[PDB]
């Protein structure tokens, strides 16, 4: 086509996303992770999970207002994440590496599955 | 913006 | 913070975003302009737009599933700005030019304004 | 990834 680009528009909606998250306007559902409870928006948790793009596409589990993730995963891990898909930023450090990985394989996030692997062998 |  | 970034994540969010609309996948809303419908995200909308982010954060607005806009609205101005709200791409053209700007001030979208002032300016 |  003969479209133009806005450089900046894909961050921007990101960033106003996030500040949605964070006043818990529009979340649709609830990530139960041990004890802790997470609110989200089932859309951006879809854009950026094979997991949850698996779940919420299931004629099903796309009506739950509630999602029990496997106990095994532990909540830290899944915060960190979670603030990840909502602003591209990982906050990868040498105590939460190995919780950070495994959290990352089970949601089916490739990209931070990539660049734990890495930080792993370079250690 | 750009011609992407 | 010590955060890392991944470059691309806001752009593979909001392809992906835009492959769940064409899917019609936890769309939320209609948006009628003149006889046209339109599927939608509210959070997108509200991500991208003045308008829709003051409609959605109206305790009585939030809960509408339709919505309808000023009978002046051109449908398909509003057609070229919600794939750009989807996309970063906007389709601007000498036969659209003044449609998409009146469109894009309604919905108080800035940097489309801003841009299709300067194309204006140009000639 | 980068150093943002
Ligand atoms: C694959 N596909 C057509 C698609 N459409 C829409 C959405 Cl929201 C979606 N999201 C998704 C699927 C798989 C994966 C991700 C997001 C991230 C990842 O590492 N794997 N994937
Ligand atoms: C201004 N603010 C705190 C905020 N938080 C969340 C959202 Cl979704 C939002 N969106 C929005 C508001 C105003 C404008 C836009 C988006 C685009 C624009 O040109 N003006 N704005
Ligand atoms: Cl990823
Ligand atoms: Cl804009």
């Amino acid at each position: 086509d003969s479209c133009i680009q806005f450089t900046r528009h894909a961050s921007d909606v990101l960033l106003n996303l996030n500040r949605l998250r964070s006043r818990d306007i529009l979340t649709d559902v609830v990530i139960v992770v041990s004890r802790e409870q997470f609110r989200a928006h089932k859309t951006v948790l879809m854009a950026c999970s094979g997991l949850f793009y698996s779940i919420f596409t299931d004629q099903l589990k796309c009506n739950l207002s509630v999602i029990n993730l496997d106990p095994e995963i532990n909540p830290e891990g899944f915060c960190i994440l979670l603030d990840f898909m909502y602003t591209s930023r990982l906050n990868l450090r040498e105590g939460n590496i190995m919780a950070v990985m495994a959290t990352a394989m089970y949601l089916q996030m490739e990209h931070v599955v990539d660049t734990c692997r890495k930080f792993i062998k370079a250690s | 913006w750009v011609i992407p």
